[PDB]
C-alpha cells in the first residue's frame, strides 16, 4: 500500500529544478543565441519549447505521479508490450553517469587548484607551456592560449595520449577528485528523497546565488554592453533557416529531458492529487530563465574580453567545457579579485552538475527499486555497488587519454538512444494507451483533464517534433572526431553498440513477452496492450 | 466527511435590498472548489458561481460570491423578484462530495390578510363512511397562519391536513388549505362548523362558518 | 443544446432493486465525467455516485456503497444508475448531473426522475367536488384529492383553460395516503352562468377523472 513520499513540496521542485538545470544552460544556450541571431533565435525557440518541449515534460511528469512508480515498472503497466522502454531508459541513464560525473571532477580539480594569490592558468611561463602560447584564446590551432595550455597540458594531459587506444597513465589527483564527487553522490541519494530532497535546497539554490554577483560583476566591467550586445542583438534572417529551428528543437529537448526516467521517479514520490500541470510550467520556465540570465553573465564577461583584452569575439564565444574551463576562467584570472570569482565559479560549477547526476541515479534506483524488491531494502549497499562500478570505469576518464574517452560516450551513449526511446513513449502513451485514456487519469489527479492543446501535442507534434530532431541529427552526423584527431573505425561501432544496446531492448522486450504468452496472434497484442489499470 | 452549513435558513428581502448570505464548512475547502448553485421551485439546480467569485454563463451581474478556508458567502447587490430560490453551496474539494444545507430566498411583501372559505362535506364523500369539512385562506402575507377548527363553539385539535402553498411569484403572498377529516357518524352527531384564522393582520381572529341544516 | 433526461424510477417495496437510466444529448457524452445526485423530499441535496468519462473511476457516498452500482454507455450516450437492497431513506427525486472539472462544479442537469419506496400500496384518489354551503365580486370553489398513493397527481381545471387564481395546495402524507386539494376563485356573474369541472389524473393507478361544480 504504501510508497515513500516528498517532505514538503519544495523539496520535489528542488529535485527537479536541479536535475533541469545544468552547465548546458550555461555552455550551449547562451551560445546557440549568439550563433543564430541573438533575440530572433528566442521565437524558435519559444515555439519549440511550447509545441514539443513543455508538452513532453509536462507528460512524464504526470506518468510519474499517476503510475507511481520507476521507469521500468510505469511502462510495463501502461503498455506491457513497450515495457522495453523501460530499460532503454534505465541503461541510457546508466551510461551517462559513466562520463558526465567526469566534468564535476574537472570542477572540483579546477576549485582546489584555485587557492593563490595568483592563478595558474594566467601565464605562458610556466613548465607545461610550448613554445606557442598565447596570453588569450586566438584563431590558429597550433597557437593555443594561456588557459587552454593549462587545462590540456596540465590538468588532463591530454598532449601525451596519441588517441583512444592509447590512455597512458591514471592522474590520481583525477581520481581523488572523482571519487569526492561519488562521495557526495553516495551520502546524498543512500538515505532516499528525505535527504536527497533537502540536499538539492543548496545545490539548486547556490548556483543563482553564484549567477547573481557574477552578473553584476559582469555588468559592471568595462565592455559589457559589447558582450550583451552579440548575445542579443536580433537578426531574423535566420529563422528563414532550418538549422535554426533545428537547433533549438534539439536544444528545448536536451535542456529539459523529458522522458528521461528521472522526471518520472521524482513525480512517482508525489502525492496523487497533487497539481503536477503548474509543477510542470513553473519548472520548464525557471529552466529556460536560468539559461536566459546565464548568457547575460557569459557575455558580458565576453564583451569585456573583446574591449580590454583585445581578442576577436569569434574566438571567445565557445560552447561546451572549453568555455567554462577555458574562455571564462581566463577572463578571470584579469580582473581583480581574481582568487574569489575563480573559487565560486568552479563551485557553481560543480553544484550545477550534482543535481543533474541525482537524478540520472536516482531515475536508476527507483526503477530497479520497484521491479526488484530484493534490491529495494538493501539500497544502501546498492548504491555503493553502483557509484563503485561509476567509479572503477570511472577511472577510465581519468587517464591522460580520458577526454578521447568521455567524448566517445558523450557523443553515442545518450545522444541517439534517448531520442527513439522518447519517441515510442510519446506513441505508447498516445496511439497505444490513448489521449482519452490518458487525460482521464490526470483528471482523477488534479481535477481537470488537459486542454485540446495538450493533447494535440502529445499525440500529432511530439513525434513530429521529436521525428524532425532525429532527421536533422542523422542528416548532419560525421563520423567521431575530436581536434585534429579522428577516431578509428572500430571506435565508432563500439559506440553504437553503446547507442544501440539500450533501444534494442525496446523490439526485443517485446517479442520476447510476446512469445511468453498464449492465444492467438490479435489475441496476444490485446493481452500486451492492456494497461495494468484496466485488469485492476 | 466535510459539511457544509448554510445560514440564514430562511431570508425574506424587500426588492432592490442587498442580500448576504454564508456557507461554512466543517473542513477547509480550497477557494477554487467551492461552488454556488440557485434552485427555483419545481425546478432542477442551476450552476451559479463557481470557485467562488466566478458567475455562470446567463447569471446577472447583481451577484458575486467571496470566501476561503471554511468560510464563504452569496452576495446579491440589487435583489429582485426572480432571484427568489432557494441557494446551495457545494464542495468539490474531496470525497464524498457535499451540498450545502440551503438558504431559502424570499421577497418582502406588503402584510394583507387572509380570505377564509369553507366547503362543507360533498355527497359523494358522504355516500361512503367519510365526511370532510375543508377550509382555504389566501393571499395572505406573511407566511405564518394559524387556523382554529370548533364544532358547537367547542375546539376540535384532532385530524387536520393542513397545506401551505409556495410564494406566489405574481402577488408574493402565501395560501393554505386547512382539512378537517371525520366519519360521518361524528359528522351527523353536531349541527355546526366553524373555521377560524389568526393572521397578524388582525386582531381580532377572521371568522367564517356554516350550520349543517342548510 | 445539451439536455439530460433521467428515465425510469417509480414505486418500489423495500429490499427491492430498480435501474434508473440518463439520456445524454447535445455534447460528447464520452468526454464528460458524470454523477447522480439525488434530493430527499425534505429538499436536501446529496451527491451519489460520480462515473469518469471512461468511467475507470468510480466514487460513492458511504450512504449507497455496495448497494449502488453507477454505469456508462457512451456507445448510445446512457448514464446508468442500478440500485439494490433499497431503504425508505433512499426515496428521493434523482438528478442527471454533468461535470468534467472538478473547479467549475455541475454546470448541467437533468430534470429529475422520482424514486419512492415504501411498503405502502399503490391506491386511487376519490376526487369530490367542493361547493359553496349557502357577492361577488368573486365566488371561490374547490377540488379535494383524498387517500390517494402514490404521488404525483396531476390537477387541472377544465382541462388547463384557467390558469388565473387558482391555487393548487402540495399533497401531504398522512398515513400512507397523500390527499391534496386545489382553490380556484372567479366572478359572481361567471359562476354557475357556466359549469366548471376540476379533472384529475393518477396514472399509477390508472384513474383519469372529471368533477363537474353544481350548487347544491
Ligand atoms: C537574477 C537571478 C540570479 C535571481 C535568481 C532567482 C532565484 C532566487 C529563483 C530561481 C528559482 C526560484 C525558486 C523556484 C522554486 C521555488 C518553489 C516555491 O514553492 C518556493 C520558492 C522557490 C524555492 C523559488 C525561490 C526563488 C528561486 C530560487
Ligand atoms: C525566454 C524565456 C525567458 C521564456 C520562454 C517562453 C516560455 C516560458 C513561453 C513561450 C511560449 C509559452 C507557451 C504558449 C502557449 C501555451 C498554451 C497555454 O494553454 C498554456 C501555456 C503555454 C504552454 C505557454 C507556456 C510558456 C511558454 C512556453
Ligand atoms: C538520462 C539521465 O540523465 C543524466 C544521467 C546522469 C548524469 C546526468 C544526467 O542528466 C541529464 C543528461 C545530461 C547529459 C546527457 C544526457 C542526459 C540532464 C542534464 N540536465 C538537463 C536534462 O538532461
Ligand atoms: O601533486 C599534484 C598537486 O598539484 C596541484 O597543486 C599545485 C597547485 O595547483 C598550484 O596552484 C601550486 O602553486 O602548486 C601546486 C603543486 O605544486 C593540485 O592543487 C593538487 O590537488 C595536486 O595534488
Ligand atoms: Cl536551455
Ligand atoms: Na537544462
Ligand atoms: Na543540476
Amino acid at each position: 500500500d504504501e510508497r515513500e513520499t516528498w517532505s514538503g513540496k519544495v523539496d520535489f521542485l528542488l529535485s527537479v529544478i536541479g536535475f533541469a538545470v545544468d552547465l548546458a544552460n550555461v555552455w550551449r544556450f547562451p551560445y546557440l543565441c549568439y550563433k543564430n541571431g541573438g533575440g530572433a533565435f528566442l521565437v524558435p525557440y519559444g515555439i519549440m519549447l511550447a509545441v514539443g518541449g513543455i508538452p513532453l515534460f509536462y507528460m512524464e511528469l504526470a506518468l510519474g505521479q499517476h503510475n507511481r512508480k520507476g521507469a521500468i515498472t510505469c511502462w510495463g503497466r501502461l503498455v506491457p508490450l513497450f515495457k522495453g522502454i523501460g530499460y532503454a531508459v534505465v541503461l541510457i541513464a546508466f551510461y551517462v553517469d559513466f562520463y558526465y560525473n567526469v566534468i564535476i571532477a574537472w570542477s572540483l580539480r579546477f576549485f582546489f587548484a584555485s587557492f593563490t594569490n595568483s592563478l595558474p592558468w594566467t601565464s605562458c611561463n610556466n613548465i607545461w607551456n610550448t613554445p606557442n602560447c598565447r596570453p588569450f584564446e586566438g584563431h590558429v590551432e597550433g597557437f593555443q592560449s594561456a588557459a587552454s595550455e593549462y587545462f590540456n597540458r596540465y590538468i588532463l594531459e591530454l598532449n601525451r595520449s596519441e588517441g583512444i587506444h592509447d590512455l597512458g597513465a591514471i592522474k590520481w589527483d583525477m581520481a581523488l577528485c572523482l571519487l569526492i564527487v561519488y562521495l557526495i553522490c553516495y551520502f546524498s541519494l543512500w538515505k532516499g528523497i528525505s535527504t536527497s530532497g533537502k540536499v538539492v535546497w543548496f545545490t539548486a539554490l547556490f548556483p543563482y546565488a553564484v549567477l547573481l554577483i557574477l552578473l553584476i560583476r559582469g555588468l559592471t566591467l568595462p565592455g559589457s554592453f559589447l558582450g550583451i550586445q552579440y548575445y542579443l542583438t536580433p537578426n531574423f534572417s535566420a529563422i528563414y533557416k532550418a538549422e535554426v529551428w533545428v537547433d533549438a528543437a534539439t536544444q528545448v529537448f536536451f535542456s529539459l529531458g523529458p522522458g528521461f526516467g528521472v522526471l518520472l521517479a521524482y513525480a512517482s514520490y508525489n502525492k496523487y492529487h497533487n497539481n503536477v500541470y503548474k509543477d510542470a510550467l513553473l519548472t520548464s520556465f525557471i529552466n529556460s530563465a536560468t539559461s536566459f540570465i546565464a548568457g547575460f553573465v557569459i557575455f558580458s564577461v565576453l564583451g569585456y574580453m573583446a574591449h580590454t583584452l583585445g581578442v576577436r569575439i569569434e574566438d571567445v564565444a565557445t560552447e561546451g567545457p572549453g568555455l567554462v574551463f577555458v574562455v571564462y576562467p581566463a577572463a578571470i584570472a584579469t580582473m581583480p579579485a581574481s582568487t574569489f570569482w575563480a573559487l565560486i565559479f568552479f563551485m557553481m560549477l560543480a553544484t550545477l552538475g550534482l543535481d543533474s547526476s541525482f537524478g540520472g541515479s536516482e531515475a536508476i534506483i527507483t526503477a530497479l527499486s520497484d521491479e526488484f524488491p530484493k534490491i529495494k531494502r538493501n539500497r544502501e549497499l546498492f548504491v555503493a555497488g553502483l557509484f563503485s562500478l561509476y567509479f572503477v570505469v570511472g577511472l577510465a576518464s581519468c587517464t591522460q587519454g580520458g577526454f578521447y574517452f568521455f567524448h566517445l560516450l558523450d557523443r553515442y551513449a545518450a545522444g541517439y538512444s534517448i531520442l527513439v526511446a522518447v519517441f515510442f513513449e510519446a506513441i505508447a502513451v498516445s496511439w497505444i494507451y490513448g489521449t482519452n485514456r490518458f487525460s482521464e487519469d490526470i483528471r482523477d489527479m488534479i481535477g481537470f483533464p488537459p486542454g485540446r492543446y495538450w493533447q494535440v501535442c502529445w499525440r500529432f507534434v511530439a513525434p513530429i517534433f521529436l521525428l524532425f530532431i532525429t532527421v536533422y541529427g542523422l542528416i548532419g552526423y560525421e563520423p567521431l572526431t575530436y581536434a585534429d584527431y579522428v577516431y578509428p573505425s572500430w571506435a565508432n561501432a563500439l559506440g553504437w553498440c553503446i547507442a544501440g544496446s539500450s533501444v534494442v531492448m525496446i523490439p526485443a522486450v517485446a517479442i520476447f513477452k510476446l512469445l511468453s504468452t498464449p492465444g492467438s496472434l490479435r489475441q496476444r497484442f490485446t493481452i500486451l496492450t492492456t494497461p495494468w489499470r484496466d485488469q485492476q | 466527511e466535510n459539511v457544509l452549513t448554510q445560514s440564514p435558513a430562511i431570508m425574506s428581502t424587500s426588492p432592490g435590498e442587498k442580500v448576504t448570505m454564508t456557507c461554512r464548512a466543517s473542513s477547509s475547502v480550497g477557494s477554487s472548489y467551492l461552488h454556488w448553485y440557485q434552485q427555483k421551485s419545481g425546478a432542477s439546480p442551476k450552476l451559479w458561481i463557481y470557485s467562488t467569485s466566478n458567475l455562470a454563463s446567463g447569471v446577472p451581474a447583481r451577484f458575486s460570491g467571496s470566501g476561503s478556508g471554511t468560510s464563504y458567502s452569496l452576495t446579491i447587490s440589487s435583489v429582485e423578484a426572480e432571484d427568489a430560490a432557494t441557494y446551495y453551496c457545494q464542495q468539490f474539494s474531496g470525497y464524498p462530495l457535499t451540498f450545502g444545507s440551503g438558504t431559502k430566498l424570499e421577497m418582502k411583501r406588503a402584510d394583507a390578510a387572509p380570505t377564509v372559505s369553507i366547503f362543507p362535506p360533498s355527497s359523494e364523500q358522504l355516500t361512503s363512511g367519510g365526511a370532510s369539512v375543508v377550509c382555504f385562506l389566501n393571499n395572505f402575507y406573511p407566511k405564518d397562519i394559524n387556523v382554529k377548527w370548533k364544532i358547537d363553539g367547542s375546539e376540535r385539535q384532532n385530524g387536520v391536513l393542513n397545506s401551505w402553498t409556495d410564494q406566489d411569484s405574481k402577488d408574493s403572498t402565501y395560501s393554505m388549505s386547512s382539512t378537517l377529516t371525520l366519519t360521518k357518524d361524528e359528522y351527523e352527531r353536531h349541527n355546526s362548523y366553524t373555521c377560524e384564522a389568526t393572521h397578524k393582520t388582525s386582531t381580532s381572529p377572521i371568522v367564517k362558518s356554516f350550520n349543517r341544516n342548510e | 443544446e445539451v439536455q439530460l433526461v433521467e428515465s425510469g424510477g417509480g414505486l418500489v417495496k423495500p429490499g427491492g432493486s430498480l435501474k434508473l437510466s440518463c439520456a445524454a444529448s447535445g455534447f460528447t457524452f464520452s468526454s464528460y465525467a458524470m454523477s447522480w445526485v439525488r434530493q430527499s423530499p425534505e429538499k436536501r441535496l446529496e451527491w451519489v455516485a460520480e462515473i469518469s468519462s471512461g468511467g475507470r473511476y468510480i466514487y460513492y457516498s458511504d450512504t449507497v456503497t455496495g448497494r449502488f452500482t453507477i454505469s456508462r454507455d457512451n456507445a448510445r450516450n446512457i448514464l446508468h444508475l442500478e440500485m439494490s437492497s433499497l431503504r425508505s431513506e433512499d426515496t428521493a427525486m434523482y438528478y442527471c448531473a454533468r461535470g468534467e472539472v472538478r473547479q467549475r462544479g455541475f454546470d448541467y442537469w437533468g430534470q429529475g426522475t422520482t424514486l419512492t419506496v415504501s411498503s405502502a400500496k399503490t391506491t386511487a384518489p376519490s376526487v369530490y367536488p367542493l361547493a359553496p354551503v349557502c357577492t361577488g365580486s368573486s365566488v371561490t370553489l374547490g377540488c379535494l384529492v383524498k387517500g390517494y398513493f402514490p404521488e404525483p397527481v396531476t390537477l387541472t381545471w377544465n382541462s388547463g383553460s384557467l390558469s388565473s387564481g387558482v391555487h393548487t395546495f402540495p399533497a401531504v402524507l398522512q398515513s400512507d395516503l397523500y390527499t391534496l386539494s386545489s382553490s380556484v376563485t372567479v366572478t359572481s356573474s361567471t359562476w354557475p352562468s357556466q359549469s366548471i369541472t376540476c379533472n384529475v389524473a393518477h396514472p399509477a393507478s390508472s384513474t383519469k377523472v372529471d368533477k363537474k361544480i353544481e350548487p347544491r
